[PDB]
């Protein structure tokens, strides 16, 4: 009512309204979905297209070899976070000649979330990141506008995420111990459930990373083949 | 943020609302007079009566000297005056340090109005509630007299009066002032306009204070009138 | 406050402090500028108390550099501050380029400074509209205008201050190209006196050439105000 | 009446409401219990609110951290504010060892952490920390030393404490018997039974993928050790078998 | 974040400074007299409970060998002002190698009070200093206010019922008054002001006897004067 | 509007934040009494938790609770108020005492330390972004003349000397008690007068509080010329003193 | 470094009369002069004078710094400034650049006022390049030609003296000192201040 | 009432949305991207006849190979353009090659959100239609105060931007010739003016694929395009 003027004021219930509004900005963002099996973490997302003359926006981004993210929320904040993570991994590989520990990077970005939530005259980021990597194990992490992070078998962000989450928990048991092709297929079923109005090569993004498989977006021909397999 | 006073922020009409209240504070203050004469420049004023136990000897609270060739009369809050007096003296001696000649009065009043304009614009600090009648001599322009205000505006005046009842004093100055006139005539006219502004037929010697600046003998000097000299001047005024 | 945003977008998408600076400008005294061929005329009004005020202390119309000149309308203290800033920048350009500052660079810098104070915390906009007159680097006369918002443009003739729309409407239907100096002074004196009381003491007009700025004497102004007073009646 | 909008403002009754709101937020967050025993101390955290999230891995979310591998530190509240306070505790321990070449005493560390938390409740611009912290250790000579720092900036020594949701019923079970004479290994039965009893959100299946554990006792040579599943699951099965009967 | 809490209202008047004068008017009174061959600062302290000792609390202090001071208002404000005034006298003596003039010290403390009125994120000082001293140019007595403005007096009073004390002191005062008569007028003025009964440890006096060090009278000397 | 939220003067000339902090100190309902004699100075306080949402639980080591701290070997203090504010205040006192020893080479005097803490409290009052420290307290010590000293300070920054004083609720009623016992004392060995002062302090706290004062629930400390160091007395010895009073 | 712009100053005392004197040379590269008017004496107050000897730029810079500080002091206090206060402030200024100092060895000459009528007490003192003050009560000398002046004054000083005899004494001492220094001379000026008046005179010296 | 960086209940920033309100008014401009190059144009909203119309220019050049078209608060726009060309020349110094247009718009968007501390004081209130050519190919880009930048085949900004997008949607087709693109741009621009199209009433720029160089069309080229313009 009057405890949402600033980000430094706890309500009588004891809630930061500004951080909740940043989470609301994440929830109104475009869709995304990630899945992992035993040796592969697949990421996909619906690229926003505001007009037929407009081209699809970039949804999936690459941070480092064997690490990548997906986006849902304010895009400039995602730009800042991407530059920070890219600089952190490249600096680590500079000074130490080894790949960075992924959860240390997740703690670093969560600290950057925290210091902006905490002090006044600054805002929390209106974005959540869907971090996927292979640091000797497939892994899926999450970030929120409050300083916080959790690890998932599968995840979805914004838009009609309820349909995707229902499909994922309906089929979570079969994700482990299946090949990469069926994994990509299941990720496409989850995104098609989020559509509710058709999936095409242009309007969807897809990325794969795993053991002996650096981060590489799927080509147009392979993505068209998988889309035709989903249609059949 | 919630406790902000909205100081450096325009009005809907473009006035800032803060220099205006400062000027109403000026208009309630004791009156000060300004006159330029062929022999000198005069800054007579009116003491506010606090108590009879105030030290009559010295205690010149309205007129102050910035240098041997510059002196001004205060028409507002005394603390805001005195800090700016100190800044003025600092600027005068700084110019003399830099250039090895006396500072012209125009340069000096430009510096005071610039620093007053800064707090009006930069930051969130209140303006100085003081307006001066700065006067002095230089070889470039001779005897001059100015009128500064909290807005950082300044303007030259041959003769003017500020503070309470400044309308009546300025009317008397418009009626009585002449282009070429003697120092004694200027002093008598200063008593006349002070008496008219104070709503008194005969001015009281204890209630007023006078000063003048003349470039006599090629060496400028300031004089500050004592009680006996003001008594003689009031005797001449009653005779005239 | 110190280092916080005081000018901000309204719900309608307008920076209300900038329009308040525009009303502050509109309350300020009028000014006019004309150019033709290889010279320019600058006119500003004047207001003094008779027998008390000193007209010499007024600095409505000024000179910035060997060739550049400036006129303004609004708060005079802010004008003096920005004038000192522009003179400093003129001599800074002349020490780092060894050519005198052209009028286009100074107009761009004035617009940049006014946008800077409009787009930074802890400072309100400069409540003044200036219009700068000077010679371009190719020895071409061009007079520039500048608003508190940081908008600037090059005009053949334009006015500011009180009743600027009426004066600008008058100049649209009377301006000619490549006029004489007397013709330009006549046009400027007619234009400023459309919305100003008719007297010699209420204006301070001057003419800019490559040599230097020259202020018109009182006798010529008295003849001009008498002539247009005869023309109106 | 406006006195609860800033932490820097005292009420007419002389009381900071802005810290009380933080206390109410902490009380509604996930609960944590930390008590001592003969062999050592065992300390637990019950992540009841994440029962809805079914896609989280088994026991990945662990709120129990440590400093110097001989001091448990945990919390009940905001994760980020807590983690900032953990990193400050690491920094103070680092400064102490660089200065002195000795591990920091715990009683000094809690004091410095309380001053750090207290230092943010006297500025309007700084947000006070939303986290109640428990620090504890154990050694064979001086026995366990459990403390608890709060948002107010108060450190008190405890022989056992619970904070967060359901804390009144948890303590109502902890004063049911004296745990100074009960061993660390067989207290896991009691803790499992108490979390089943007090909390009205957990069942048999939630018990092995939401709740965290660790101890610092003689079996780990008085150093930090997250508990292996072969010790948890016997006592978990016996506890749910007792509760079913 | 730094902004002026003190600001001009409509008609100005500096409402925070007015509230500071209201603080001064309610605080325990102080006064001082300038004589032909000396200057006095005197003030009454409230009738203390038996646990207080007057040898710890002191409203009378000394800045230098010849300069004293008394206040009426908040004590912590007086403490920090006194310490900084000591620093000002010390730096002047370090530069020019002499005891500080009364006028220069009064100007500096007035400028500091004005700086605290003008500076953002602060409030004015809630007291009114009363500095007395002796130097080459005779005796002086000055009075600081929360506004940061100084007035030169020959005899003055501050605090509760200050108008009546001013009137009484005006009734009984001469320019050529001796120092002992000035002390007696101080005692009678504070006796009329208190509306009660006085004794040693209820009043405190400081005085500068000619070109000699500034002296604070003990309770024995005050008891001698009361008889 | 907002005349009393910040450290600002209200229309009557009353910084209301001062009395709000003072009554917040009173709401902690912990009493602390001090008293001095000849060559000794005794300080007493209660061994309880302050009044707030958390209550004293069974698994709370009551020995660790203490309202008496110390700044230096020769100087002790008893802070009463909010816990974090009291801890910050003793840390600031430790800082000023230790830098005083560093800069000036000799141990600080308690009067000077009280003035310094009063000046920091003035700095908190003067500025708005400083919240007041709701922590009053006592300081005791022995000066270079080998005589005792006792000083008190409030959140107003008013440092003043004493020979008997009380912090907390019923202070105005409690002033009569200290005056009565001091007058009774006025109507001695280096060790006997220590005993007299200690029984006077415990009897004063008994009469002020009006219940038995179990020795586990209180805490007593003293500086004297026999020791000159701030040593807090054990529970059994306090029990012996209480039985003497009974 | 003081051979570059060699100079000398001098000041004596007497019976209600005080004298100060200096050479008028300005040097460059030691052994070639460029001016015969560079006065080392600078009036600073109605009854205080200061004699600065050393590097010319440091002489001028110290003159403007002290003039700034002085005129500030009379304007704030609104009264005439004392010799001791100026001496202490000068010593503080010379010490304030203890490292990288002004290469100048100044002196101070003036009158001390003792109000009660008023009595004018003579005052003289000298400084190093840091401010090593030393009250002397008689003849004070400072510069490259200091040794010759010390030799002359003791033979020629007659304790308290009339102002005419003081002028003869100080003039002969300075002229005999400057003749024996190659890098110091080129005219002289002698200022003899008294409470009634000041006499400024220039000497027909060996200026060549 | 509230700060610059205060979220709304719906998660949108108030200042950003108000800045989006500001770009809704301004001079209309149109952009088209084709295989042979890129085209930009503006309605050239002329003031009274006393203005020169040379100083009032809407189509500036970030670099040799980049153009632009402004909308909204224009002084803020010139500040963004100045920073953009400074950073592009910084790239040209640090790296020999010409900067890609995507990186330029990313830097412009990075400056635009500088008011959020994560220096400036508020959003810039500017929408830009940037166009250029690089090794990847010809393209044009859109910028707005919210920081999101989207890449287009044809777009428009300013006052009559909605109708311009509708006509571009109806008329634009892929595999287009550059002359077809120019006449399409002038047809859309003419339909969305208030005043009749003429030579001084419009300005055009283009960056050819072969030249890879900025080139503003003069009066002769504009008149030549207008004469072959269908009606």
């Amino acid at each position: 009512n009057l405890y949402d003027t600033d980000n430094i004021i706890y309500s009588p219930e004891g809630r930061l309204y500004q951080v909740e509004y940043a989470s609301e900005a994440i929830k109104q963002g475009t869709c995304a979905v990630a899945i992992k099996s035993k040796d592969y973490v697949v990421v996909s997302g619906l690229k926003k297209c505001i007009s037929k003359l407009s081209f699809p926006q970039e949804k999936i981004f690459k941070i480092d070899d064997y690490i990548g993210i997906s986006m849902s929320g304010i895009t400039s904040d995602a730009k800042v976070l991407t530059k920070f993570m890219q600089n952190e991994c490249l600096s680590h590989k500079f000074l130490y000649n080894e790949n960075i520990n992924i959860e240390s990077l997740v703690r670093s970005v969560a600290d950057k979330y925290q210091k902006n939530t905490q002090k006044s005259s600054k805002r929390a980021f209106g974005v959540g990141l869907m971090i996927a990597a292979y640091h000797n194990e497939p892994c899926i992490f999450e970030t929120r506008p409050n300083g916080s992070y959790f690890e998932y078998d599968a995840l979805s962000f914004g838009a009609r995420s309820h349909a995707s989450k229902t499909y994922l928990e309906k089929n979570l048991h079969l994700f482990e111990e299946c090949s990469l092709e069926e994994l990509i297929l299941h990720c496409l079923k989850a995104l098609k459930c989020s559509l509710s109005s058709e999936l095409t090569i242009s309007n969807t993004a897809l990325a794969v990373v795993g053991k002996n498989h650096p981060w590489q977006e799927i080509s147009s021909l392979q993505l068209e083949e998988y889309l035709s397999k989903v249609k059949m | 943020r919630r406790y902000d006073s909205r100081t450096t922020t325009f009005s809907p009409e473009g006035r800032l609302y803060q220099v205006e209240y400062a000027l109403e504070a000026i208009n309630n203050a004791s009156i000060t007079i300004g006159l330029i004469t062929k022999d000198g420049v005069i800054l007579g004023a009116d003491k506010v009566f606090i108590s009879k136990l105030i030290d009559k000897a010295n205690n010149y609270e309205k007129i102050y000297k910035i240098d041997k060739h510059i002196f001004c009369g205060v028409a507002g809050l005394n603390a805001d005056a005195n800090i700016l007096i100190n800044q003025s003296r600092l600027y005068a001696q700084r110019y003399l340090y830099n250039y090895n000649e006396v500072q012209p009065v125009s340069q000096l009043v430009v510096q005071i109005c610039d620093i007053k304009q800064s707090y009006t614009q930069y930051g969130g600090l209140r303006p100085y509630g003081v307006s001066f009648l700065i006067g002095g001599y230089d070889t470039k322009d001779g005897y001059q007299l100015y009128h500064t205000d909290p807005s950082g505006n300044y303007s030259g005046w041959f003769a003017t009066a500020i503070g309470t009842n400044n309308l009546t004093a300025s009317s008397v100055l418009k009626q009585e002032w002449k282009n070429d006139m003697t120092l004694e005539e200027g002093l008598l006219l200063a008593l006349k306009t002070l008496a008219k502004s104070t709503d008194t037929e005969i001015p009281k010697s204890e209630k007023i204070e006078l000063a003048y600046l003349t470039n006599k003998d090629g060496e400028v000097y300031q004089k500050y009138l004592t009680e006996k000299e003001i008594e003689e001047l009031i005797k001449l005024y009653t005779q005239k | 406050s110190y280092d916080r945003a005081i000018t901000v977008f309204s719900p309608d998408g307008h920076l209300l402090q900038v329009e308040h600076a525009l009303e502050a400008v509109k309350k300020g005294g009028c000014a006019v500028a004309i150019k033709s061929s290889n010279f320019a005329v600058l006119a500003v009004e004047k207001k003094n108390i008779p027998k008390l005020q000193n007209p010499k202390t007024t600095e409505k119309l000024i000179k910035l550099d060997e060739h550049n000149c400036l006129a303004f309308a609004g708060l005079n203290a802010d004008a003096r501050v920005l004038v000192n800033k522009t003179r400093l920048e003129c001599q800074r350009y002349y020490l780092n380029m060894d050519e005198p500052a052209p009028v286009d660079y100074i107009a761009k810098y004035v617009a940049k400074v006014q946008q800077k104070f409009t787009h930074r915390g802890g400072v309100r906009p400069f409540g003044i509209a200036t219009l700068i007159a000077g010679f371009k680097n190719n020895k071409e006369i061009c007079i520039y205008q500048t608003e508190p918002s940081g908008i600037y443009a090059a005009w053949k003739a334009q006015a500011i201050g009180k009743n600027a729309k009426i004066v600008q409407e008058f100049l649209e239907k009377n301006y000619q190209e490549n006029m004489e100096q007397k013709d330009c002074i006549f046009l400027a004196l007619k234009a400023i006196f459309e919305v100003v009381e008719l007297s010699s003491k209420n204006v301070e007009v001057a003419l800019l050439t490559e040599k230097d700025l020259t202020f018109i004497e009182e006798q010529e102004i008295n003849s001009m105000v008498e002539l247009i007073d005869q023309e109106r009646t | 009446a406006g006195y609860d909008l800033s932490v820097s403002t005292f009420s007419p009754d002389g009381r900071l409401y802005q810290v009380e709101y933080i206390y109410k937020s902490i009380n509604n967050n996930n609960t944590a219990l930390c008590l001592e025993c003969k062999d050592g101390i065992i300390c637990c955290c019950i992540n009841s609110n994440m029962d809805k999230n079914k896609m989280i891995k088994k026991n990945s979310y662990n709120r129990i951290y440590h400093v110097n591998n001989n001091i448990i530190i945990t919390y009940s509240g905001f994760d980020g504010d807590a983690r900032n306070i953990i990193d400050r505790a690491r920094s103070e321990a680092n400064t102490y060892y660089y200065n002195f070449h000795t591990n920091i005493p715990l009683h000094i560390l809690v004091n410095r952490i309380s001053l750090y938390i207290h230092a943010y409740t006297l500025y309007w611009h700084m947000r006070p920390f939303a986290a109640s912290i428990i620090i504890s250790s154990f050694n064979e000579k001086d026995k366990g030393d459990i403390y608890c720092i709060e948002p107010n900036g108060a450190c008190y020594k405890y022989s056992g404490i619970v904070i967060g949701k359901n804390k009144e019923m948890f303590k109502t079970e902890i004063e049911k018997k004296d745990y100074k004479d009960i061993n660390v290994r067989d207290a896991i039965e009691d803790i499992y039974k108490f979390i089943l009893t007090s909390d009205d959100h957990m069942n048999k299946n939630n018990l092995q993928n939401l709740v965290n554990f660790s101890w610092i006792c003689k079996e780990s040579s008085y150093e930090f050790q997250n508990i292996h599943e072969e010790i948890l699951t016997p006592a978990l099965n016996k506890a749910v078998e007792y509760i079913e009967k | 974040y730094s902004f002026s809490l003190t600001t001009f209202s409509p008609t100005g008047k500096l409402v925070q400074i007015e509230y500071a004068l209201n603080r001064v008017s309610s605080s325990s009174p102080a006064l001082g007299i300038r004589a032909k061959n000396g200057v006095i600062i005197a003030t009454e302290k409230k009738s203390p409970n038996e646990l207080i000792e007057e040898n710890s609390i002191f409203k009378i202090q000394q800045i230098s060998e010849h300069i004293g001071i008394v206040y009426a208002g908040m004590p912590g404000d007086f403490r920090v002002l006194l310490k900084r005034a000591r620093k000002e006298a010390i730096r002047y003596s370090l530069q020019y190698g002499s005891e500080i003039l009364v006028k220069e010290l009064v100007k500096i403390i007035a400028s500091i009070v004005q700086e605290f009125t003008q500076t953002g994120g602060v409030r004015p000082f809630g007291l009114s200093l009363l500095i007395c001293g002796v130097d080459v140019y005779g005796y002086h007595l000055y009075q600081i206010d929360p506004s940061g403005c100084y007035f030169n007096w020959m005899a003055t009073c501050v605090g509760k019922d200050y108008q009546n004390n001013m009137s009484f002191l005006e009734k009984r005062y001469n320019k050529d008054i001796e120092i002992e008569d000035a002390i007696h007028t101080a005692i009678l003025t504070l006796k009329e002001s208190y509306e009660g009964v006085l004794n040693e440890k209820n009043i405190e006096i400081g005085v500068a006897y000619d070109n000699k060090p500034f002296k604070i009278l003990t309770q024995n000397e005050i008891k001698d004067y009361l008889i | 509007m907002y005349d009393r939220h910040l450290t600002i003067f209200s229309p009557d000339g009353n910084l209301y934040q001062i009395e709000y902090a003072i009554k917040a100190v009173k709401n902690t309902n912990i009493t602390s009494v001090g008293v001095k004699g000849e060559n000794c100075a005794v300080i007493i306080s209660q061994k309880k938790m302050a009044t707030q949402y958390i209550s004293q639980d069974k698994l709370l080591d009551y020995n660790n609770i203490t309202n008496i701290y110390n700044i230096t070997d020769e100087i002790g203090c008893s802070m009463v108020g909010m816990p974090g504010d009291c801890l910050s205040m003793v840390y600031k006192a430790r800082s000023e005492a230790s830098e005083f020893l560093y800069s000036n080479g000799y141990n600080v005097n308690a009067e000077t330390l009280c003035r310094n803490i009063c000046d920091k409290i003035q700095v908190y009052t003067q500025h708005a972004y400083m919240r007041l420290h709701a922590c009053s307290g006592m300081i005791i010590g022995i000066d270079e003349n080998n005589k005792p000293e006792l000083f008190k300070f409030d959140p107003s920054g008013f440092c003043a000397g004493y020979r008997a004083c009380v912090i907390g609720n019923k202070e105005q009623e409690s002033i009569s008690v200290l005056e009565r016992l001091l007058e009774k004392r006025k109507k001695e060995t280096i060790d006997e007068d220590i005993r007299n002062t200690t029984i006077l302090a415990i009897e004063a706290l008994q009469t002020i509080l009006a219940f038995d004062l179990k020795a586990s629930e209180i805490e007593v400390a003293i500086v004297s010329t026999k020791n000159r160091n701030f040593t807090q007395i054990s529970e059994k010895e306090i029990d012996n003193y209480l039985t003497y009073i009974a | 470094i003081y051979n570059y712009n060699g100079g000398c100053v001098l000041g004596m005392s007497g019976s209600n009369c005080v004298a100060i004197a200096c050479d008028l040379r300005l040097g460059a590269n030691t052994f070639t002069t460029v001016s015969t008017k560079f006065s080392k004496i600078f009036k600073m107050n109605n009854n205080v004078y200061v004699g600065l000897s050393g590097l010319a730029t440091d002489i001028q810079t110290l003159y403007e710094i002290l003039r700034y500080r002085v005129n500030l002091y009379e304007v704030r206090q609104d009264a005439e400034m004392d010799v001791e206060c100026f001496a202490n402030m000068l010593s503080s200024i010379l010490y304030s650049n203890r490292f990288s100092p002004y290469f100048v060895n100044p002196i101070v000459v003036g009158f001390k006022l003792k109000h009660y009528k008023v009595n004018y007490e003579p005052y003289l003192t000298a400084y190093d390049l840091i401010g090593a003050k030393c009250e002397t009560r008689d003849f004070v000398v400072n510069g490259v030609t200091s040794e010759q002046l010390f030799g002359m004054c003791e033979s020629l000083y007659v304790k308290d003296q009339d102002e005419n005899g003081l002028f003869e004494t100080i003039s002969q001492c300075l002229l005999s000192a400057l003749d024996r220094d190659c890098i110091s001379g080129w005219g002289a000026e002698v200022l003899v201040l008294t409470p009634e008046k000041i006499i400024k005179k220039k000497l027909k010296a060996r200026m060549d | 009432d509230r700060g610059v960086n205060t979220f709304s209940p719906e998660g949108r920033l108030f200042q950003v949305e108000y800045a989006l309100g500001a770009i809704k008014l301004g001079s209309t401009a149109v952009g088209i991207c084709v295989n042979d190059g890129v085209i930009l144009a503006s309605e050239r909203r002329i003031s009274s006849t006393l203005i020169e119309k040379d100083s009032v220019e809407k189509l500036l050049s970030i670099d040799d190979h980049i153009g632009c078209a402004m909308s909204g608060l224009m002084a803020d726009a010139r500040t963004l353009i100045d920073y953009a060309r400074v950073e592009c020349n910084h790239y040209k110094f640090i790296y020999n090659e010409n900067i890609n247009i995507k990186s330029c718009v990313e830097l412009i968007s990075e400056l635009a959100l500088d008011f959020s501390n994560l220096i400036m004081s508020r959003p810039f209130g500017v929408a830009l239609l940037i166009g250029g050519v690089d090794k990847n190919g010809p393209c044009l880009w859109y910028t707005e105060p919210s920081g999101t930048n989207t890449r287009f085949s044809a777009a428009s900004i300013g006052s009559a931007q909605e109708g311009a997008e509708l006509l571009l949607q109806e008329n634009y087709k892929k595999d287009m010739t550059f002359e077809q693109a120019e006449i399409l741009a002038l047809t859309v621009l003419r339909q969305v003016m208030e005043d009749k199209l003429s030579t001084s009433n419009v300005e055009i720029c283009a960056i050819k694929k072969s030249d890879q160089t900025f080139y503003k069309y003069n009066t002769d080229d504009i008149s030549r395009i207008i004469d072959v313009l269908p009606s």
